[PDB]
C-alpha cells in the first residue's frame, strides 16, 4: 500500500479522556483503575478517596479506538485490544508497551482471560480468534520473538464479545450470527452452539467452573444459559434498549447490565422479580466493572460514551426510584473536537468541542493560536472568510477526540505558497514540503549542519504516525525522538520515497500552472499559481504606469490587481473552461 | 483509390485549424478509412503533426516560469498524443500491412529525420505486438548506435562542424520518451524496458577505438532508459530488477561491470526497491554460497546502499552468511568470509532490533550497545576460526583487518589479539636465533603451494598498529617490540639462513618451495622498510636499517630476476610521502639522516618504479592495492603529491633508466590515468601542481616543450629517442585538455608545425609520433587537404618518379619527412588522414543525398575533393616501395573513385551542372585517372597454402580499383546524358593491359 505520514495537534500530556472509554479494569493490590479510552490512550487512575488528583501515568502507543483491556498476571501485565488492529502487551506497573501482535485483519473488539492459566484470546471483526500465554509473551525478547498461534475458527461473522472462565477450559464468542460458539482452549475443539438471540451479542460472562453463560445482547434481553443442557435456562427482559455491558458477582446469582438506554440494574439470577435500578447515567453505558474487595461488591465503575469515569456505591441493593442520584468518586474527562473547518488559506482550522467551546488552530505550526469560548461556530466561519484560493494539501479526522492530520503523497505538495501571504518573511513555499521537513526534524539523515526547514517547529512532542493507507501503522513515534539509534533504524524501513525526495534528498516538488488566453474586451499563456493579477496586466501594458492605465476583468467582474489567478479561477471563473481574462484599458 | 488519397489530404490540412481534443476521434476514424485505401499517407500525416506540436511545445516551454505563451499545455498535450498511440497500435492489430509501412517509413546509415519523440514513444508500444517485436526494437538499436557515430564523427572534425547544423539525437529523443512517458504511458515502458536491456547486451564492454565509444555511449544509454524507467513506473521496476540481477548472478564469469553499476544505482532507490521488488534481492542472497568469490563480492558491494538503510537485508545477508559459512561445502565459507567483512568493514551496529504457524512479534525493545558488542564479536570470532584455512582466505582476512578495525574501534582489541596469535606461529622468540621468521611452516606440501601469506600478515600487523597508536592511544608495546627484534635478525640475517641460490627452479619442488620463500622475504623487507621510515620519524640509525634492509630486499630480487612479477606491499600513501623526503626536503634535521638513503642510487630508483606500479594499478584496476586503495578521494591526494614530485625531479635537474626518466614514464601514466578516472577534477588536480583548464595545462605543455627543444638541439647519434618519445606522448595527452577555440590551442599547434618543418630526426617512431599529434591539432582546427597535399610532394620528391626519365623537384615542405622517413612511416601516415577526409566528406554527400542548406555544403565538398586530388596525383607518381604502401595506395585509390561516383549519382538525383562541379570531373579527368593507369602499370611491371593465400590476396586490389574508375565513368555518361553536358570530354580512353610471358 501506500504509506501515508500522519500527526497529532496535542498537549505533551494528555491527563484527561478526550473521547468515551471502551473497557476498564481494576487492580485490587494497588487500587488503581484502568481505563481503555477512545481517544487512543490508555489510563491508570487510583482509587484512594483521599487523593485529590487520582491521575498516575498515560499508556499512548496505540493509533486508534482501544477496545478491550484485561490486567493479568498478579497486576503487572495489561493486554489491550485496538480498532488500529493489533493487540498489545504492556507493563502496567511502568505503563509501556513492550510488544505488539499483528495476528488480526480487523477491528480487534474482545479480549478473554482465564485466570488459572492464564491464557488471554483475542478475538476481532475479522472472524479470528487467537489464543495467547501470557507468560510466553512477556518473555518475549528482541532475539526471540517468535510464537506458535493457535486460532479458534467457525465463526462465520465478526466477534463482539469473548468470555473464558476462571479455569480456562472453555472459552465462548459472541458476534452478528445471533448465537453463541463454544470452543475448549487446551484441544482447540468446537463444543456447541447455542442459540436464541436476535441481534448482536455484546457482553459474554461465565462462572469459575465454567458450565454456566451469561449473554446481554442488543435486543434487550439477558440469557442464562447452561453449558451440560446446551440450552437457555432463563432470559430477562429488562432494558429497553439494546444490553451492551455485563457484571456478576462471585456466587453468580445476582447480574448487573447497562446498556444504551442509559439505565443499569442488578437483576437477582434465581427469580428476576427482584429488579433494583442502580441508577441512570447521562450516556450510554459501554462497559462496567464490579469492585470485588468486599462480598457483595461494594461499588461499581461505570465507563459510558462520555469522557467521564463515575462510580457508583452498591449499599443497599439487598437491604422507579434510583438507588444512587449523584456519583460516590468522578474521574474528569476532557473534551472531544467533534466538529472542524479548514479556512480558506488551508492553514488554520476553526474546532468546535463537546463543551460548545471554539478554538482557533494552526495546522502548519502544529499548535493551537487562540480559545475563542462559546461563540457560534458558523458566524465564525464566515467572520474569518478570506478572498484566497488554496489547494487541498492535508486531511482532517477527529476518530479520537484530537486534531490528527494526515499527509498523502497525492496532495502533500499540492499547496504553493508566497512566503508573504504566510506570516514569515518573498520566497516560494510549499507548505507539505515544510510542514514534513518539521516533522522529520530531528532524523539525522535530514542534516546536510542545519535543523528543519528554517521558517517554523512544531512542538517536540508532536506524535508522528506512519501507516498505510487504509491498513496497519507501521511505526509510531514522537519529533523529539526521531535523533535516537533505535528510530533511526526503523524510520528508515517505514519513511517512503516521496516523503525521502524532499527531507533527505531536498528535492523540490512540481510547480502546477494554469493556462490561461487574454482577450481584448469589446493567445495561450500558461503561469504560476500564485501569479498575481498586476503580473498579467504589466504582460498586456508591453504589448500595448501599468496598473493605472490597465484593467483586467473576468465573467464581468473586475479583478484585484493583488489578487492571484489561483483564486480567480476558483472564485470568479465558476466555469469548467480554461480560465479567461481580458484586457481593457482603464 | 485516388479518391482516398485527396479526401484524406484534405483532413490532413484541417488537423492545425480544428481542436486538439477532437484529434483522436479523427485519426480512429481515418484509420479505418486508411484500411481500405492509403496506408502511409495517413501515418506520415500524423506523424508530422504531432512531431511538430511536441517541436513547438518544447521551445515555448524552455525559459522561465513567468508568463510563457503556451499554446498548448504539456499535461494535455501528452494525454492527447498517447490516445493517438494505442489507437494506432491498435489498428495495426487488425491491419498487418499497416504494421509494415510505419516500420518502412520510420527505416534507418542515415539520419532519418523522421524519427522524433512522438515517432520512437509509437514504435516502443508497437513492439508488444510479438510479430513486430524484433524488427523495431532492432530499429530503434541501429538508429541509436548511428546515431552516435554521427557525433562522435562531427566532434573529432571541425571540418563537418562549419557545415553541418546541430542537429537533435536519437539518444536524446528516447530520454524524453522515457520523462514523457510519466503522463501514463504505460504501453511504452515495456518495450522501453527490452530495449534498454538489448543496448546493454549487445554494446556491453567485452574485455572478457573507433567502434568502441558508439558502444560506450550506446550501453550507457540502455542504462539511462532502465534507471529512469525504474523510477516512474512501478510496475516495472520489478521486473527490471529481475533482469538485472539474471545478468549480475552467474557463474559464467561474463564482464557484467556495466549491469553492476545499473544495480548500484537502482538500489540507491532503497525504499522503491523494497516496496515491491524485495523477494528477487533475498534470493540472490540465497545463491551467494553457489557464486564464486569475485561474483560475491562485487555484487555485495553493489547492494551496499541497500543494505545501509535497510535492516531487514542486513538481517537477511547475516543469516545466509551463517548459514552459508557452517556448511562443509567450500567456496561458500570463502564468500561467507567476504560477506562478513563488507558487512563489519562498513556497519557499526550490526544485528536486528518460521514455521506454518509461528509469527514475528514487533517486540518495542530499545537499542543495545552492549548486546550489540557481542554480536560483532561473535562474528569476530568466527573470522578467526578462519585464519587455519587455505591461503585464500587468509588473504582477504588480512586485507580486511586494517578497514573492519577502522570501522569498529571496539574491535581493535579483537583484531589486535588476532593477529598476534598469529605471527606467534611464525615468530622465533629467541634473541639470537636466525631467521626470526618460520619460512618453512608457512608452505604446506600434501605438490607444493602457499599456506600462510606471512608477508600480507605483517602488512596487516604494521598498518593496524599504525592506526592503534594515532587514533586510540590519544600487546601494542609487545608488537612494537617484536617488530624491532624482527628487524633486527633480518638485517643480519646472510640470506643463507632463509635456505636460499641454491635451485630456484620453476619445476622442481625446492625450486617452488625457494621462489615462494624468495617473495615472503622481499615482501617482509618492504613492510619493514615501511615500517622503519614512521617509527623514530627521521632518524640516520633507522633509516640505515631502512638502507640495510633494502639491500636485502634488492640482492634477492636480482638473483631471482637473472635466473628467470609481485605487487609491493608499501601502501601509495607512504610511497608518496617516502618520495617526497626523498626528493623535496630541505629541512636541517632530516637532510642528515636522508643523505644515507638518497646515496643510494638503486633505492632512489626503487622508490619511483613502486609509484609508478600504483599508477599503473589504477589504470589497469581502477584502484591500487594497499590500504586506502579503494578510495577514490585519497587516491586522488596521492597522485597530486606524487606528480608535484616527478615533475619537480625531472623539471630541476635534466639528464638501469635514469631517474630523470623514470619520472617523465611516471608523468605520462599519471596524465592519462588522472583523464581516464578523475575527469571532473582536472582542475583541482591542475591547480595543486606547483586561471583556468586551459590556462593551467599551457602552462604545463610549454614547460614540456622546452624540454623536447633541448633533445632536438643535441646531434644525431645523442638523440635520445626514448626521451622524445615520452615527450610527445605526455604533450599529446595534455593537449587533450586545451579548448581548441582559444589562443593556447593556437599557440600549440603553431608550436608542433614548426618543430616538424625545421627538425630533420633518422627515427621513424619520432616521426610517426610527431606528425600524429601535428594532425590530431590540425583536424580539429580546420581541414588538412592542404597539409596533406604538401606533404604528399615531399614523398614524391625523397622518393622519385616512376617516369624514370623526369625530375620531380625537391619541395622540402617539411624537415621531419627526410628520404628513410618518407616511406614506410609518413606515406602510410598520410593516406591514413586522407582515409578519415574521404569518409568526412562521404559522410556528407550521404546526408545531403537523403536530405532531398545545400550550396555551401556542395562547395566545400568539391574544395575538399579537388585538395584530395592533387594529393592522389603526386602520390600516383611517386616510386613507392613494393609493401604495404602500394597496397594502402591502391586501397585509397579505390575509395577516393568511390567518393567521387557517390558525388556524381548525387547530382543525378539533383540536376533535373555547375562549374566547380565541371572543373572536379575535369580534373579528376586529366590528373588522377591517366596517371592511376601508369601507377598499375608500373606496380605490375617491376619486382604451402600460405603462399597460395598471399598470390590470390595480391590479385584484389588492382581490379579493385579498375572497377572503381569504370563505374565512376559509367555513371558520368548517366550524368552527361541527363544533365545533356558531355563530361566525357575530359576523360581520354581507357588503358587496358595484356600479360605477355618472356
Amino acid at each position: 500500500r501506500k504509506v501515508q505520514v500522519s500527526y497529532v495537534i496535542r498537549d505533551e500530556v494528555e491527563k484527561y479522556n478526550r473521547n468515551g472509554v471502551n473497557a476498564l479494569q481494576l487492580d485490587p493490590a494497588l487500587n488503581r483503575l484502568f481505563t481503555a479510552g477512545r481517544d487512543s490512550i490508555i489510563r491508570i487512575w487510583s482509587v484512594n478517596q483521599h487523593k485529590q488528583d487520582p491521575y498516575i501515568a498515560s499508556m499512548e502507543h496505540h493509533t486508534d479506538w482501544v477496545n478491550d483491556i484485561v490486567l493479568c498476571c498478579n497486576g503487572k501485565t495489561l493486554i489491550s485490544a485496538s480498532s488500529d488492529t493489533t493487540v498489545k502487551v504492556w507493563n502496567a506497573h511502568k505503563g509501556f508497551c513492550m510488544s505488539t501482535l499483528r495476528t488480526h485483519k480487523d477491528y480487534v473488539k474482545a479480549l478473554a482471560y482465564a485466570k488459572d492459566k492464564e491464557l488471554v484470546a483475542s478475538a476481532g471483526l475479522d472472524r479470528q480468534i487467537f489464543l495467547w500465554d501470557v507468560n510466553t509473551l512477556t518473555a518475549l525478547t528482541a532475539s526471540n520473538n517468535t510464537v506458535t498461534t493457535s486460532s479458534l475458527s467457525g465463526n462465520k461473522d465478526s466477534i463482539y464479545s469473548l468470555a473464558m472462565n476462571q479455569l480456562g477450559t472453555i472459552i465462548v464468542s459472541g458476534s452478528t450470527e445471533k448465537v453463541l460458539r463454544v470452543w475448549d482452549p487446551r484441544t482447540c475443539a468446537k463444543l456447541m452452539k447455542l442459540k436464541g438471540h436476535t441481534d448482536n451479542v455484546k457482553a459474554l460472562l461465565l462462572n469459575r467452573d465454567g458450565t454456566q453463560c451469561l449473554s446481554g445482547s442488543s435486543d434487550g434481553t439477558i440469557r442464562l444459559w447452561s453449558l451440560g443442557q446446551q440450552r437457555c435456562i432463563a432470559t430477562y427482559r429488562v432494558h429497553d434498549e439494546g444490553v451492551w455491558a455485563l457484571q456478576v458477582n462471585d456466587a453468580f446469582t445476582h447480574v448487573y447490565s447497562g446498556g444504551r438506554d442509559r439505565k443499569i440494574y442488578c437483576t437477582d439470577l434465581r427469580n428476576p422479580d427482584i429488579r433494583v435500578l442502580i441508577c441512570e447515567e447521562k450516556a450510554p453505558v459501554l462497559k462496567m466493572e464490579l469492585d470485588r474487595s468486599a462480598d457483595p461488591p461494594p461499588a461499581i465503575w461505570v465507563a459510558t460514551t462520555k469522557s467521564t469515569v463515575n462510580k457508583w456505591t452498591l449499599k443497599g441493593i439487598h437491604n422507579i426510584t434510583p438507588l444512587c442520584t449523584q456519583p460516590d468518586q468522578v474521574i474528569k474527562g476532557g473534551a472531544s473536537i467533534i466538529q472542524c473547518h479548514i479556512l480558506n488559506d488551508k492553514r488554520h482550522i476553526l474546532t468546535k468541542d463537546t463543551n460548545n467551546n471554539v478554538a482557533y488552530w494552526d495546522v502548519l505550526k502544529a499548535c493551537k493560536v487562540e480559545d475563542l469560548g462559546k461563540v457560534d461556530f458558523e458566524d465564525e466561519i464566515k467572520k474569518r472568510f478570506k478572498m484566497v484560493y488554496v489547494p487541498n494539501w492535508f486531511s482532517v479526522d477527529l476518530k479520537t477526540g484530537m486534531l490528527t492530520i494526515t499527509l498523502d503523497e497525492s496532495d502533500c505538495f499540492a499547496a504553493w505558497v508566497s512566503a508573504k501571504d504566510a506570516g514569515f518573511s518573498d520566497p516560494k513555499l510549499n507548505l507539505g514540503g515544510l510542514l514534513l521537513q518539521a516533522l522529520l526534524e530531528y532524523w539525522p539523515r535530514t542534516h546536510v549542519v542545519q535543523k528543519g526547514n528554517g521558517y517554523f517547529q512544531v512542538p517536540p512532542h508532536t506524535p508522528v504516525i506512519f501507516g498505510e493507507a487504509g491498513g496497519r501503522t507501521l511505526f509510531r513515534l514522537l519529533c523529539r525522538d526521531s535523533g535516537g539509534e533505535t528510530e533511526s533504524m526503523l524510520l528508515n524501513e517505514t519513511v517512503p520515497q516521496w516523503v525521502i525526495d524532499i527531507t533527505v534528498d531536498k528535492n523540490m516538488p512540481k510547480f502546477n500552472k494554469i493556462p490561461f488566453y487574454l482577450q481584448p474586451h469589446a493567445d495561450r499563456l500558461s503561469a504560476s499559481d500564485m501569479l498575481q493579477v498586476r503580473k498579467v496586466m504589466e504582460h498586456v501594458y508591453e504589448k500595448i504606469l501599468a496598473e493605472e492605465k490597465i484593467e483586467l476583468l473576468c465573467q464581468d467582474q473586475v479583478l484585484d490587481p493583488n489578487m492571484d489567478l489561483r483564486t480567480v479561477k476558483h472564485f470568479i471563473w465558476k466555469s469548467g473552461g480554461d480560465l479567461t481574462l481580458h484586457y481593457r484599458q482603464k | 483509390a485516388e479518391e482516398v488519397e485527396f479526401v484524406v489530404e484534405k483532413a490532413l490540412s484541417m488537423f492545425s485549424k480544428m481542436n486538439l481534443q477532437e484529434i483522436p476521434p479523427l485519426v480512429y476514424q481515418l484509420l479505418v478509412l486508411s484500411s481500405k485505401g492509403s496506408r502511409k499517407s495517413v501515418l506520415e500525416g500524423i506523424i508530422a503533426f504531432f512531431s511538430a506540436l511536441d517541436k513547438q511545445h518544447n521551445e515555448e516551454q524552455s525559459g522561465d516560469e513567468l508568463l510563457d505563451v503556451v499554446t498548448v499545455p504539456s499535461g494535455e498535450l501528452r494525454h492527447v498524443e498517447g490516445t493517438i498511440i494505442l489507437h494506432i497500435v491498435f489498428a495495426i492489430k487488425l491491419d498487418y500491412e499497416l504494421g509494415r509501412e510505419l516500420v518502412k517509413h520510420l527505416k534507418v546509415g542515415d539520419s532519418n529525420n523522421n524519427l522524433s519523440p512522438f515517432s520512437i514513444a509509437l514504435l516502443l508500444s508497437v513492439t508488444r505486438i510479438q510479430r513486430f517485436q524484433d524488427q523495431v526494437l532492432d530499429l530503434l538499436k541501429t538508429s541509436v548506435v548511428k546515431s552516435f557515430k554521427d557525433l562522435q564523427l562531427l566532434q573529432g572534425s571541425k571540418f563537418l562542424q562549419n557545415l553541418v547544423p546541430h542537429r537533435s539525437y536519437v539518444s536524446t529523443m528516447i530520454l524524453e520518451v522515457v520523462k514523457n512517458s510519466v503522463h501514463s504511458w504505460d504501453h511504452v515502458t515495456q518495450g522501453l524496458v527490452e530495449l534498454g536491456f538489448i543496448l546493454m547486451d549487445s554494446y556491453g564492454p567485452k574485455k572478457v577505438s573507433l567502434s568502441r565509444m558508439p558502444n560506450q555511449h550506446a550501453c550507457k544509454l540502455g542504462a539511462n532508459i532502465l534507471l529512469e524507467t525504474f523510477k516512474i513506473h512501478e510496475m516495472i521496476r520489478q521486473e527490471i530488477l529481475e533482469q538485472v540481477l539474471n545478468r549480475v548472478v552467474t557463474r559464467a564469469s561474463s564482464p557484467i561491470s556495466h549491469f553492476l553499476d545499473l544495480l548500484s544505482n537502482i538500489v540507491m532507490y532503497a525504499p522503491l526497491v523494497l516496496q515491491s521488488c524485495s523477494s528477487k534481492v533475498t534470493e540472490a542472497f540465497d545463491y551467494l554460497s553457489f557464486l564464486p568469490l569475485q561474483t560475491v563480492q562485487r555484487l555485495l558491494k553493489a547492494v551496499q546502499p541497500l543494505l545501509k538503510v535497510s535492516m531487514s537485508m542486513r538481517d537477511c545477508l547475516i543469516l545466509v552468511l551463517r548459514k552459508a559459512m557452517f556448511a562443509n561445502q567450500l567456496d561458500a565459507r570463502k564468500s561467507a568470509v567476504a560477506g562478513f567483512l563488507l558487512l563489519l568493514k562498513n556497519f557499526k551496529v550490526l544485528g536486528s532490533l518460521l514455521s506454518v504457524s509461528q509469527v514475528h512479534v514487533d517486540v518495542h525493545s530499545h537499542y543495545n550497545s552492549v548486546a550489540n558488542e557481542t554480536f560483532c564479536l561473535e562474528i569476530m570470532d568466527s573470522l578467526r576460526r578462519c585464519l587455519s584455512q587455505q591461503a585464500d582466505v587468509r588473504l582477504m582476512l588480512y586485507e580486511g583487518f586494517y578497514d573492519v578495525l577502522r570501522r569498529n574501534s571496539q574491535l581493535a582489541n579483537s583484531v589486535m589479539q588476532t593477529l598476534l596469535s598469529q605471527l606467534k606461529q611464525f615468530y622465533e622468540p629467541k634473541p639470537d636465533l636466525l631467521p626470526p621468521l618460520k619460512l618453512e611452516a608457512c608452505i604446506l606440501t600434501q605438490k607444493i603451494s602457499l599456506q600462510e601469506p606471512l608477508d600480507y600478515l605483517l602488512c596487516c600487523i604494521q598498518h593496524c598498529l599504525a592506526w592503534y597508536k594515532n587514533t586510540v592511544i590519544p600487546f601494542y608495546e609487545d608488537l612494537d617490540d617484536i617488530l624491532e627484534s624482527i628487524t633486527n635478525r633480518m638485517i643480519k640475517s646472510e640470506l643463507e639462513d632463509f635456505e636460499l641460490s641454491a635451485d630456484f627452479s620453476q619445476s622442481t619442488s625446492i625450486g617452488i618451495k625457494n621462489n615462494i620463500c624468495a617473495f615472503l622475504v622481499m615482501g617482509v623487507c618492504e613492510v619493514l622498510i615501511e615500517y622503519n621510515f614512521s617509527i623514530s620519524s627521521f632518524s640516520k640509525n633507522r633509516f640505515e636499517d631502512i638502507l640495510s634492509l633494502f639491500m636485502c630486499y634488492k640482492k634477492l630480487s636480482d638473483i631471482l630476476n637473472e635466473k628467470a612479477t609481485s605487487d609491493s606491499l608499501l601502501s601509495m600513501k607512504f610511497v608518496s610521502s617516502l618520495l617526497t623526503a626523498l626528493f623535496r626536503d630541505s629541512i636541517q634535521s632530516h637532510q642528515e639522516s636522508l643523505s644515507v638513503l638518497r646515496s643510494s642510487n638503486e633505492f632512489m630508483r626503487y622508490a619511483v618504479n613502486v609509484a609508478l606500479q600504483k599508477v599503473q594499478q589504477l589504470k589497469e584496476t581502477g584502484h591500487v592495492s594497499g590500504p586506502d586503495g579503494q578510495n577514490p578521494e585519497k587516491i586522488f591526494q596521492n597522485l597530486c603529491d606524487i606528480t608535484r614530485v616527478l615533475l619537480w625531479r625531472y623539471t630541476s635537474i635534466p639528464t638501469g633508466k635514469s631517474i630523470s626518466l623514470l619520472c617523465l614514464e611516471g608523468l605520462q601514466k599519471i596524465f592519462s590515468a588522472v583523464q581516464q578516472f578523475y575527469q571532473p577534477k582536472i582542475q583541482q588536480f591542475l591547480r595543486a601542481l606547483d586561471v583556468s583548464v586551459t590556462q593551467r595545462t599551457a602552462f604545463q605543455i610549454r614547460q614540456f616543450q622546452r624540454s623536447l627543444l633541448n633533445l632536438l638541439s643535441s646531434q644525431e647519434e645523442d638523440f635520445n629517442s626514448k626521451e622524445a618519445l615520452l615527450l610527445v606522448t605526455v604533450l599529446t595527452s595534455l593537449s587533450k585538455l586545451l579548448e581548441p577555440s582559444s589562443p593556447q590551442f593556437v599557440q600549440m599547434l603553431s608550436w608542433t608545425s614548426k618543430i616538424c618543418k625545421e627538425n630533420s630526426r633518422e627515427d621513424a617512431l619520432f616521426c610517426k609520433s610527431l606528425m600524429n599529434l601535428l594532425f590530431s591539432l590540425h583536424v580539429s582546427y580546420k581541414s588538412p587537404v592542404i597539409l596533406l597535399r604538401d606533404l604528399s610532394q615531399d614523398i614524391h620528391g625523397h622518393l622519385g618518379d616512376i617516369d624514370q626519365d623526369v625530375e620531380v623537384e625537391k619541395t622540402n615542405h617539411f624537415a621531419i619527412v627526410n628520404l628513410r622517413t618518407a616511406a614506410p612511416t609518413v606515406c602510410l601516415l598520410v593516406l591514413s588522414q586522407a582515409e578519415k577526409v574521404l569518409e568526412e566528406v562521404d559522410w556528407l554527400i550521404t546526408k545531403l543525398k537523403g536530405q532531398v542548406p545545400n550550396q555551401p555544403v556542395e562547395k566545400a565538398i568539391i574544395m575538399q575533393l579537388g585538395t584530395l586530388l592533387t594529393f592522389f596525383h603526386e602520390l600516383v607518381q611517386t616510386a613507392l616501395p613494393s609493401g604495404s604502401c602500394v597496397d594502402t595506395l591502391l586501397k585509397d585509390l579505390c575509395k577516393m573513385y568511390t567518393t567521387l561516383t557517390a558525388l556524381v549519382r548525387y547530382y543525378l538525383q539533383v540536376c533535373q551542372i555547375p562549374k566547380n562541379m565541371e572543373k572536379l570531373v575535369k580534373l579528376s579527368g586529366s590528373h588522377l585517372t591517366p596517371l592511376c593507369y601508369s601507377f598499375i602499370s608500373y606496380v605490375q611491371n617491376k619486382s604451402v597454402a600460405t603462399a597460395m593465400a598471399r598470390v590470390l590476396r595480391e590479385t584484389k586490389p588492382i581490379p579493385n580499383l579498375i572497377f572503381a574508375i569504370e563505374q565512376y565513368e559509367k555513371f558520368l555518361i548517366h550524368l552527361s546524358k541527363k544533365s545533356k553536358v558531355n563530361l566525357m570530354q575530359h576523360m581520354k580512353l581507357s588503358t587496358s593491359r595484356d600479360f605477355k610471358i618472356k
